[PDB]
Parts: structure tokens; sequence; C-alpha cells
């Protein structure tokens, strides 16, 4: 069960390496702004388990109630890896990385819950450009 | 008082279970060795019940891989979660 609930935490890891890699000044413009946009996308991961922590403490938490509670994380988390590891293996730079986030928003187009955080990594890496 | 020894049909949980390994075990003599049907036991209700809808999930179990009559009623939800 606990091999069930671990690919969020391995789609966590590959995240915050991410932000802590292409936040530094070689990546150019866009691509500071990109591992800008998923660290408000980091804080509801963290918030979400400390309310879970503080449930915890009352006893009142099971481990099938957490793998209920977590759902929308593994999804979230997910995109921004993927986002992540595209930006990282093909080379994206500048534009080359305008270009990945707009193919990924017509990807996802009829969900509208993972087209919406694609769409505000969009605008937001679209600011210095 | 002396009570009305427990007449069969309302006597079980206990003496019902013990009479399934019993008639088991008949059969078992009938056969004599070339049917040897065990594990007339083994365990409890709400964490099998947990584990079924477990199963559910794709999960695998204590008894799902990858009386006697709850293989046939386990069957019909183990080809549910597959």
């Amino acid at each position: 069960l606990v091999h069930r609930i671990l690919p969020v935490a391995a789609s966590y890891s590959a995240v915050t390496r991410f932000i802590e890699e292409k936040s530094s000044f070689e990546y150019g413009q866009v691509n500071h702004a990109l591992a800008a946009a998923m660290r408000t996308l980091v804080k509801e991961h963290l918030i979400l388990v400390s309310q879970l922590e503080q449930l915890h403490r009352q006893g009142l938490l099971s481990l099938q109630k957490l793998w209920f509670y977590i759902q929308p994380a593994m999804r979230t988390m997910d995109i921004l890896a993927s986002l992540a590891t595209s930006v990282d293996k093909g080379e994206c730079l500048g534009g080359s990385t305008l270009s990945l986030l707009h193919d990924r928003s017509f990807s996802y187009t009829g969900d509208s819950q993972a087209q919406e955080l694609c769409l505000y990594l969009t605008k937001a890496a679209s600011a210095p450009y | 008082g002396h009570r009305e020894e427990p007449y069969l049909t309302e006597a079980g949980r206990d003496a019902f279970d013990k009479f399934c390994r019993l008639h088991q075990g008949e059969l078992q003599l009938l056969a004599g060795g070339v049917l040897q049907a065990p594990q007339p036991v083994l365990v409890k209700e709400c964490e099998l019940v947990k584990d079924v809808l477990n199963v559910l999930i794709g999960v695998v179990s204590a008894t799902f891989s990858l009386p006697e009559s709850i293989s046939s009623l386990l069957s019909e939800v183990a080809e549910y979660g597959t």
C-alpha cells in the first residue's frame, strides 16, 4: 500500500531539485520564471501533510484515510515533475522553454484541472520574454 | 434447571464450524488421502472486508496472490479486481 503512495514522494524530490538547479544565472530569463511558478504549488503539498500530521495527533487518521486524502497532490506534483524533466532532458532556455509549456497546455485541454496548472505556468514564465 | 442440550439447528458459530470440519474429515476418509482438503479456519470478518475491498484497488494480500465456501464467494469479487 505504501508502494502505491510513494510515487508522490518520488514526484516531489524531482521537483525541488529542478527549482534548485534552474534558479541559477546561466539558465536565462524564462527558465528562471518556470522554476518560479512551481513553488506556490510546493506550498500546498506541504500544507496538506502538516494538517494530516496534526490530525494524526488525535488518532483519527488511517493509512487508507491518508491514501484517500493525497489524491490531488499525486496529480499536481506529477505534472510538475513531467515539466521538470521535459525542461531538463531537452535543454530548454528562453524561447525553447516557452514552446514546450504551450505544447503541454494543448496536451491537457479537457481535464481543466491539469490545464489550469499548466496555463498558470505558461503566463508566469512568459513574463520576462 | 437442566436445559435442552442445544438442539443442533440453533447451536452454531462454533458447533457448526466444528461440524463443517467434521463432514470435511469424513469426506477425506471416504476418499482416503486422495482428497486432503485442509485449512478449515482463519481468520476474522472485518479485516477480511478491508482485505477484499483492498482487492478492488489492485492490492495483494495474504490470501490474494498474483466453513469452506468462502472461496467461491471470494472468487466472485476477486475476478472484479483482476
